[PDB]
Order: structure tokens, then sequence, then C-alpha cells
């Protein structure tokens, strides 16, 4: 089913495939990182800001 | 007969048809009523179907709608296809170069699932070409025809294979589906079986049966029978329903992990949703059938469901096992054998209507993409259908179908044979077809289902033999797209008159007689074993009683064009095809003198190829005209037909329509009243009738060469009209405009002599290779002007004359006088392209006479370029002082197998003198199966012979033997045929006789006019300096490596240079060389080929390091 | 062809000079080999 080794390995093997398409091979890459919501968005950026704020500083 | 104005066209056919035959324009005209929905075809599914009376349009709009979006609550539907009247009539659309046309209105209903309101908008979904009386579109002004296409009908095809190693038999599946993914079953070279989904070579049947929710007691108990599945299921190696969907998801979609519901709606969504995979209408009945599934349910679920895989899965197993029956658990019981893939009952037609259908759906499906996308962009209640439609892809697809596709083509319209013969034609190239190269032998042959559907004689002799073809004469497409003949049924030796139609897969099943069987009028064959076609398409003897089925005619498995052929059972396959090729090349003379020996069918050929005008209604004539006739009809009111005179065919061919009738005749309804082109009383007529003379002549008519007497070119026998037309557009430009005037620089004054002011030649005027045509000045803006030009000024007072004379000129190699002008401008508010403001049309024609090298043929294969045509003096004469028209070899008729052609001239020849039967005691032996009013025959009567049942070889002995002189007492022929001819030459009578007769010849369109070209020194290409090729352009000869060959092998070195060199390529050569040749002077040493430089520096930018060393 | 080389090379130059994720350059770099493949010989790898 799921658990078992049945399924773990099997998405690690599917994941792991030639993908001679060139949009197929960038559009199995994209699904990699997770979405991002509100939150995660505005913590990112005050990130962003302490960034450049820190390279404005160095300067 | 039963034709108001038949001609008295005596046959000799022995048995007479139970029906006539059939519009050969049906399948044209049939189809593309099924596509509009037409009443006529409304009616005519009413008895033929109307369990579901639906048309293309309304099909293909049920398919669509309804449309929504992804939450479900508002959607769009379309509904009511009502079409309108044609913009204009055909011969202004012929003119002024617009599609014949008209606008199309579809209804659509607006949803919203939400709430709830209703918008029934009448949106105009676009400009629908219209298919005219004669089948014929017109786009652009031009005359193009749509042909139908032979393609694997989508379905079940079960084969047979030998693996060559131990001989073991493997039966493998291909369930090719229109638009899906393709499934193959078969047994591997071991035990197991192969499931091959969309390309993919792994994982036997284990996983699919078990991926249908199904587990191992299912499968073990449909199939313990069958060991070979038995060994396979043992051999499953997985358990779970959900392992088999997962290692699906491995060879259906790799690159992304899989789920526990993804494979299994993957599946679904692959084959058994009608969005990714739906065989059409016919290939779902056309599984049925294979499979005994459903066998008197409607046609419903296009989409391939779960028990066809099983039932799939049942038969190729069983036939694995070389059973012969399989019953389905729920079904009726189904023979098992293998599918052949060139029996026309798994090949289909798609005619104009199955081809104008799908490129509709694929506008239709853009407009679904599009309306799908546009519904959610825009808020709920603030959006309506006209602004959901968007017209522009479904317009944008029926142009890109009618232009620009190999399958809608150009009329091929220089007789009417031609044109009748392009539509009703089978071809099997284009979209969804095989190519040549993709073409294997096998398709091209011959197969046993093609008789009567397809003919087997009619087909090009060049690389396309045997892929295209043309339709039989009785033959039927099925409102399914099926192809289908005639047959009448025979019960315990007894014909019936009643007409049923079967298909080619119909036939199997039951064993249709002879053509021509002796018949007694009581049903019954006088020899218990008659000649039968049987289901294998074997030939074989067999009692009467147990055959069922006859031919309903004779000719029945031969087309139009081969059926005009007099004795065509006395002739070669090969012959009689190149004499049916060549029929639909004649060219329309001037005269158009009918044949005198003939088939029937020439009278209906002519009469519904559409090109002879015919009564509709009956009536007396009010008045005649050239130009036009004026017919009363009985319930007072008149119609006016309007003579087309002088029209350009598009091979550049004469179409003069003379009528036939006088001021105060009656005509009926159904009769020719005015003829075509080819035609003569309402009767094809491709040729003249000319005395033939068989001898070998002094060698001018050596290896198939004929030579012709003065009295043709003097009497305009074989004359045809040749009309030509020039088109030239001016057309605004940066540099200013382009004037069609009369300023024309440097120009003399005998060539302004027949030139409008308005800058144009004189209507009736004659010009000739070089003569200017149009006068059109162009800006030519700036250049170096030559100190010598400045000089040149200087000595006569020349102005600069700033404007560059690009006028149009009459192109190489021809003549003639001018026939029309037609002139179109902006100021005269028409719909000239953007960009152009001026385009003018002229026309020239020349009475092009018959000279050497023009080809000449009869329709027997007999064909021959005019070897001479000496004077009337120097031609072999009859006893009687005639000289005889045309001479042809007698090396080539007995070697090449066409003697069909001697006994045309033999019957020509009787039908020509006249005849008479001395019926005093009794008739004779050979006349007593001849039928009456054939016994006594006037002077010049014309006769005829049905292909397969004609005049045999004792009944044209008879009449050879009595063959009553004209005018004087001299029976010129002899009962053998050969008469006594004086030679004119020498004057001596000739030592032995030869035969003499009346032939039917005709003249080709290969005349050498047309056919000759040279140059000198003309235009160059681009890339290359190589001269271009064509007659358009200036041309050139290819002198190909082959040549090369030759010219080495000869030790030729210097001249294979100069043909290389400079006489192509040497650009600094070719120059020097003119000039050394102009200037009397040596020619220099040829130079370095520019080809050579060209391949050097392409080489380089390939990352090549080339480099030529010197030491 | 040389247009598609041309646009992806720019493009390429601007990514690098820019500073992006090297996803983005790896694809880029990826879309530049393709394209010097398809003016070398088109059709030789995958679909042309």
């Amino acid at each position: 089913e799921d658990e078992s080794e049945a399924l773990r390995q099997a998405r690690k093997d599917a994941e792991l495939t030639a993908s001679a398409d060139s949009v197929r091979a960038y559009l199995k890459q994209i699904g990699k990182v997770a979405l991002l919501n509100a939150e995660e968005e505005v913590e990112l950026a005050k990130r962003i800001e302490a960034g450049l704020y820190a390279t404005q500083l160095m300067t | 007969n039963s034709v108001p104005g038949a001609p008295n066209r005596v046959s000799f056919a022995k048995l007479r048809e139970p029906l006539e035959v059939p519009g050969l324009l049906d399948v044209q005209t049939d189809s593309f009523e099924w596509l509009i929905g037409s009443p006529r075809w409304r009616e005519s599914a009413a008895e033929r179907g109307d369990v579901n009376p639906v048309g293309g349009l309304e099909e293909v709009l049920y398919e669509l709608s309804p449309i929504e979006d992804f939450s479900g609550s508002m959607s769009l539907s379309f509904s009511d296809p009502r079409f309108d009247d044609v913009k204009a009539p055909v011969d202004e659309c012929k003119d002024k170069d617009m599609t014949y046309a008209a606008p199309l209105f579809v209804t659509a209903e607006f949803i919203n699932n939400n709430t709830g309101e209703i918008k029934s908008q009448t949106v105009f979904m676009g400009d629908f070409p219209m298919m005219t009386e004669k089948g014929t579109f017109i786009i652009n002004g031009t005359e193009r025809v749509v042909v139908s296409q032979l393609v694997r009908s989508p379905g079940v095809y079960f084969d047979e294979t030998i693996d060559k190693s131990t001989d073991k038999t493997l039966h493998s599946v291909k369930v090719i589906p229109s638009r899906g993914a393709w499934l193959e079953f078969d047994v591997d070279k071991r035990d197991t079986v192969g499931v091959r989904i969309d390309r993919k070579r792994r994982q036997p049947v284990t996983v699919l049966l078990k991926a249908l929710g199904w587990t191992s007691e299912q499968i073990v108990e449909r199939f313990g029978f069958s060991e070979i599945m038995r060994s396979t299921l043992e051999k499953d190696n997985t358990v779970g329903t959900d392992e088999a969907l997962l290692d699906i998801y491995r060879k259906l979609r790799p690159g992304e992990p899989p789920t526990k519901e993804s494979a299994q709606t993957l599946l679904e969504n692959l084959f058994f949703k009608e969005k990714r995979y739906d065989l059409a209408r016919v290939g779902r009945y056309k599984v049925n059938k294979k499979l005994g599934l459903h066998v008197g349910e409607p046609i419903t679920s296009s989409t391939l469901t779960e028990e066809d895989v099983v039932a799939t899965i049942e038969y190729l197993v069983r036939l694995h096992e070389g059973q012969t029956t399989m019953t389905v658990p729920g079904g009726v019981e189904v023979p098992v054998e293998t599918d052949d893939i060139d029996h026309f009952g798994n090949r289909r037609l798609r005619t104009v209507g199955e081809l104008i259908q799908n490129q509709i759906r694929v506008g239709m499906s853009r407009m679904e993409r599009v309306v799908r996308e546009r519904m959610t962009t825009q808020d709920v209640e603030a959006i309506t259908p006209q602004t959901l439609i968007n017209i522009r892809p479904v317009v944008a697809a029926i142009k890109e179908f009618f232009g620009t596709s190999q399958l809608s083509q150009f009329m091929d319209q220089n007789n009417p044979l031609s044109g009748l013969t392009h539509k009703r034609r089978l071809s099997a190239l284009g979209p969804g077809g095989l190519s040549r190269e993709r073409a294997g032998l096998e398709v091209r042959d011959v197969h046993p289902s093609h008789y009567g559907r397809m003919c087997p004689i009619e087909t090009p002799e060049g690389p396309n033999i045997g892929l295209i073809g043309s339709l039989s004469v009785y033959a039927r497409v099925n409102p399914f797209g099926f192809i289908e003949t005639p047959y009448r049924k025979v019960v315990d030796g007894v014909v019936s008159d009643e007409i049923v139609y079967l298909t080619a897969d119909e036939e199997d099943r039951h064993v249709v007689a002879q053509a021509n069987s002796p018949i007694d009028a009581d049903g019954r064959f006088v020899e218990p074993r008659v000649l039968v076609r049987r289901k294998a398409g074997e030939v074989e003897y067999v009692p009467s009683s147990e055959v069922d089925y006859m031919d309903v005619s004779p000719r029945q498995m031969v087309s139009v064009a081969t059926a005009m052929i007099p004795f065509l059972e006395h002739d070669d396959a090969n012959r009689a095809l190149m004499g049916a090729n060549m029929q639909r090349q004649a060219v329309p003379l001037v005269r158009s003198e009918a044949p005198l020996v003939g088939t029937g069918m020439e009278l209906r050929a002519a009469i519904d190829a559409g090109d002879v005008v015919v009564a509709e209604e009956s009536g007396v004539i009010e008045e005649v005209s050239a130009d036009y006739i004026t017919v009363m009809h009985d319930n007072g009111t008149r119609r006016t037909y309007r003579m087309r005179k002088f029209a350009r065919s598009n091979h550049g061919t004469c179409a003069n329509q003379c009528p036939i009738v006088d001021a105060g005749d009656r005509v009926e309804a159904g009769q020719v009243i005015a003829d075509g082109p080819c035609t003569d009383d309402g009767e094809m007529a491709l040729g003249k009738n000319l005395l033939v003379a068989i001898m070998p002549w002094e060698g001018h008519n050596y290896e198939d060469a004929i030579i012709l007497s003065n009295r043709l070119v003097e009497e305009d026998v074989l004359t045809s009209i040749h009309i030509e037309e020039h088109e030239i557009d001016a057309r605004d430009t940066k540099l200013g405009a382009e004037e069609i005037t009369r300023d024309i620089p440097n120009i003399s004054d005998e060539v302004l002599a027949d030139l409008d002011e308005r800058g144009i030649v004189r209507i009736g005027a004659e010009v000739r290779d070089g003569d200017i045509l149009v006068g059109k000045v162009t800006p030519k803006g700036e250049t170096e002007l030559t100190p010598e030009e400045r000089l040149l000024r200087a000595i006569f007072g020349e102005k600069a004359r700033e404007v560059r004379d690009t006028s149009l000129k009459v192109p190489h190699g021809e003549s003639g006088k001018v026939i029309g002008i037609r002139v179109f401008s902006r100021e005269d508010e028409d719909e000239l392209p953007a960009g152009v403001n001026e385009l003018v049309r002229v026309y020239v024609a020349q009475k092009r006479k018959i000279s050497d090298g023009d080809k000449l043929a009869g329709r027997h294969g007999n064909k021959g370029v005019i070897g001479k045509i000496l004077p009337v003096e120097d031609m072999p004469f009859l006893a009687d002082g005639t000289p005889v028209d045309i001479i042809l070899n007698t090396h080539g008729v007995p070697r090449r197998m066409n003697i069909g052609q001697i006994l045309e001239t033999h019957l020509g020849w009787c039908a020509h003198s006249g005849w008479k039967v001395d019926a005093a005691k009794g008739v004779p032996d050979w006349a007593a199966r001849l039928p009456d009013e054939l016994l006594e025959a006037q002077p010049n009567a014309i006769v005829s012979t049905p292909v397969f049942d004609g005049a045999q070889e004792a009944e044209l002995q008879g009449l050879l033997s009595c063959t009553l002189p004209n005018r004087d007492g001299d029976v010129l022929v002899d009962a053998d045929g050969k008469a006594m001819l004086f030679d004119g030459r020498s004057g001596e009578p000739f030592p032995y006789p030869v035969t003499v007769g009346y032939m039917y010849i005709m003249k080709l369109h290969h005349l050498v006019d047309d056919k000759i070209h040279a140059r000198s020194t003309g235009p160059y290409s681009m890339i290359t300096q190589q001269p271009l090729g064509g007659k358009a352009q200036f041309g050139g000869q290819r002198f190909g490596e082959m040549e090369c060959w030759a010219m080495q092998a000869y030790g030729a070195a210097y001249t294979l240079q100069e043909l290389l060199t400079i006489k192509s390529d040497d650009t600094v050569g070719r120059v020097k060389v003119y000039e050394a040749i102009v200037k009397g002077e040596n020619i220099p040493e040829p130079g370095i080929p520019e080809s050579f430089k060209v391949l050097l520096k392409e080489l380089q930018s390939l990352c090549l390091n080339v480099e030529v060393l010197s030491s | 062809l040389y247009r598609r080389v041309i646009n992806r090379n720019n493009r390429l130059k601007r990514l690098i000079d820019l500073g992006a994720p090297e996803i983005i350059v790896n694809n880029e770099k990826r879309m530049l080999q393709e394209s010097v493949d398809a003016l070398f010989d088109n059709g030789r790898r995958g679909r042309p």
C-alpha cells in the first residue's frame, strides 16, 4: 500500500527518472518546493529587509 | 435509353440491367447534405436510420454542449444550427474571387446554476463555404474539389505472426481508436503475454486485470482453460490493487511520485474518459460487431468500456488456442479469426462530410478552450455569450482546411470526364493516411473486396499507383462511412428484382453469382455449376440451389472512366489502365464529334458531369440564341439559361457551350439543352472518328509513332482553343505609386499602336512572345547613374526618365488574340487585397493547331507522338480514292496486348459504311442472339457496346460479311476485314491488303508548344549561383550525377569541367565566357565553382576547421 | 535558430550578472545547450 517499503522508494525511483522532455524535467524539478502563505511571505520579507539593511551597513 | 433527348444508340447488350446507374455525383452531394442537415437529407434518413436523425454540425454542437466552469454553477450550450442564403450566386463569386459561402447561425443558451438566468443569443458562427450543384467548392474564385480518403476504421484488429525460430504462432491485437492511446495485447516469444500500453514494453496482463478492481480469483475463474494466461497469472509476482496501480504509474507517467488515488483516476482519464480516448461512433459499432457486445442497443458512450477490454482478452487468448467461436458472457457468439487490414470491411471512407466535421471539431475544441478560459475571468451576471464567443478559430480552421491542404485540391477540369473522375475518387494520402514512402507493397495491391466498390483498373501509373483510385459506377457510401454495393438476391434459383445493398464484410457470409449468367427469365441458371465469388474471394463452381446473390449488372466492378472503353474485356489490364488514364486528359476540340463505337455510359457521364445545360422543368422554347436560351414552362412562367461562352478552364482549355435546340421545339424535363466542351448531342465526345490503316509506313510510324494526313490540319479536325490569363497588380510602395499608364520610357511606336490610352492592349488585338501587355511604371528611386548615361543624354537630349518600366510582357513562346480584360481598383470600391490598388488580368487565346510532337491516343492504351504530317497525296487510299487520315504501326498491338482496338476499328468501319443482314431465308445462325433493329444500319450509324457484354467475335465477323456500300457498288473491305489500298507515293498497289476502319482518337493535353524550352543565359539562384529550374522561370536542364557518371565513363574531362564550372556556377567564368564568345575570342580557362566555396563556408560554420593548402 | 541562440545567450548573461538561484541558471544553461543542439543538428535529440 503506502508503508512497508512499497511506496517510499517507489516515489524516490519515480522521481529519479530520465525525463527526456525538457519541459517535463523542469516541471519535475519545480514540484519540489512547497507553496507559501501570507505569514511565510511576510516573514521572508522581514528576512530580506534585514539582509538588505545589513548590506547597506556593510557598504 | 429512358432519357428524353437520348440519341438512338443501338446496343449489343444481351441482358437488361434491373436498375439504372445512380447519379455519379451522389457521394459529394449526399455527404454535404448530411453535413448541413438539409430537409432532403432529413427525409433521406427518415427511412434509413430515423432512430437518430442528426447532422454533422448538429452532432458536433451536441457533443460540444454543455461547457461549464470548474465550479459547475455556470455554463453554456449550443443548439439550432441554422444556415442562411448564399451571399452571391456562383458566377460572380467566380468573377471577383470570393468564396461561395453563406453565413452560419446558431443559438447559444447561457445557464447559471447558482441562481438561474437564461440568455438565448443567436451568435453569428461565421462564413461557411457551401457546395455547388456540381459538387465543387469555390475558394477565392478558384474552383477546388475535395476527395474522399481511405483510412483504417478505428476498432479492434487481431493478427497472426510466425516467430521464425521454433515456428510457434503468435497472435497480437491493436485496438486503434481515433484520438487515444493504443493498447497492444499479444503472446510474447515465451509463454506469457505482452500488454503494451502506449509503447511501454513491460507488465503482462496480471497488473491490468488486477487494476480493474479484480483480484486473483476473478482472473483464475475467467481463465482456467487457457494455460497460457494461467501461467501468466501464476507469474504475477504482485499482490495488491494499489501495488498494480503504482506499477502501472511507473510505465504510464514516470517522473512524478505516485499516490493512492492518482493511478486509479489516471487509468479512467486515459481510457474510460471520452476526452482523452474516444473511438468515434464508427469505432464503437465496429468493436460491438467484432465482439458481439451490443446487438440491439443505440449508439452512445463512445469511450471504451471495461467489458470491451475483457472481451478483447478472451478473444485474443482463445485465438491463440486455435478456437473457432467465442461466446462472451452477456452477448452473442462471434467467430474467432484474424482481421485483414486491407479488406474493405475495415477500411472506411472519410467523405467531405467527415473531413469538414473533423476540422469543425478542431475549431470547436479551440472554442471550448477559449470560452473555458474566459468564463471564469469575468464576474457572474456581467458575462454574455457574445463576449464568451470569439468565432476567429472556427473560420481560421475552415480556411486552413480548404486552402494549403493536400486532400482538397485544385479541380482537374480539361474535359467533362476529368471533372467527373476528380470527384468520386478515393485517395489514401494525407492527414491520417499513409505517405508513398510509408506505403508498402501490400497496400498497393488489389484486394478481393475491391470488387464492386473500387475500380481495379483506374489508378495513376506514377508513384501513386494503387494508393489512389476511383469509385465504382454502382457503389454507395453507407451513412456509416463504410462502402457498399447493390446486388440482386436469388432464392432457390429464382432471381428477384429486389435490390439489397451489401458491404464488404456482409459479402463473405453469402455467395454472389456471376454478372452475366445464363438467366432463363425464371430465375434458374441452365447449368448447376455457376461462376461465383466465395467468402475469401475464391472463385469456384457450385450448384445453383445454394447461391443467394448475384451481381446487379456487368460493369459493376469498373469505374466510369473505364466503362467508356469499348471491347474492354479483350484488353490487358495495364493497357486498359493507361487508356482509362488518358481518357482523363483529352482536350476539348472545336467541334467534338460523337464517337461511332462506344458505351452507354457516355450519355450518363456527359449528362451528370454538370457542364451541359439540362432543362429542369419541361416546356416549349420561347427563344434561342448563342448567349442564352429562354424556355417557356407549361405553368406560364419562363426561365432563361444564360449560356457560358469561351471560359478558361483550370488547365487553360476552352469551355464553350453551343445550344442544340430550335426556337419552336418542346423539351422535356431532364433533356439536354446545350452541349459542353466535349459533348455532342449531350453525350461524351473526347475525340474524332478517323480512318485508320494499320500498316507500318516507311518508318515514320516507328516505335509507337503515328502519322497523319494534312486533311486534319486543313479541315480543323484536331485543333484546340487554348486560353491563358496574365495577372498584374499595381500596389502602393514607399517610392510612391505604380501607374497603369502609357507613359512607358524608351519604347517605339509600332509596339504602342495596339494599346489604349488607359495603358492596356486593345481587345481583339494580336500579341506574341515579348510584346507588352499592360503599361505599369514604378518609381525607380535612385541608383548609380553612369557617366556614360550622362554623355548619352547629352547627345540626344533624352530625359532622365526617373521611373522604372517593369511592365507586363508576354512570356517566351506564346501568342494569340486577346479575349477579355478584367480590371479592379480601389476607387472602384472593390475588395482588393490590402496593399494593391490596381489589378488587371488579361485573357489571351490562340487556336492551337495540331503539329509534330503532339500526343494522340486511343482509349485502348495505344499512345504516340505525331511523327509527321505528310500531305494528302502521300497517303494510302482505297479503290474509292478516300485517303486514310491516321496511320499507326502494326508492331505494337500484338506485343503490347491491346487487340481490343482492332475489334473497335472493324466495328467502327461497319458502323460507318452501314450494314444489313439478309433476313430472307430466316435469320443467320450468328444473328440468332443478335437483337432486332441491329440487323439493319444506315451509313454513319452510331452503335454501342457494354464493356463486358458486347459484340462477340462471331457477331462482328457476320457484320463484316455484309457491309453494304454507300454510293457506288464497291465492297472495299473483304470478309476478313483487310482491304486493298493504293500507295500515294509510288502509285502501285500494295502487295497485300491491310486492315482499315474508323477509330476514335483523342488529342491529349501534352502539346509540344507547352513542352519546348531552351535558354542561353537566364537568372540564377541566391545561395548557390546555379540557374533555376522550370518553365515559369527561364529554367535550365538539370545535369545530375547520373549523367556525370556517363561523362566520366566517356573519358571526356574538359566537357565535364565546362558543364560544371563555367556553364553553371563560376560567375566570373560565366561573364568572361559570354564576352569571349561574343567578341569571337577563345573561351578562357574555367575557374573555381562558387558552390564549393559555399560548401566550405557552411562546413566552417559547423565548427570544422577546413583549409585548402597550396603546398 | 540564430535568433534563438542569441536570445538564450543574452538572457543567460542577464541571469549571471544579476544573480539568480542556481535552478534558473541551470535551466537557462540547458536551454542554451539545446539551442546550440538545434542549430547544429535539429531533431537529433528529442523532438525537433
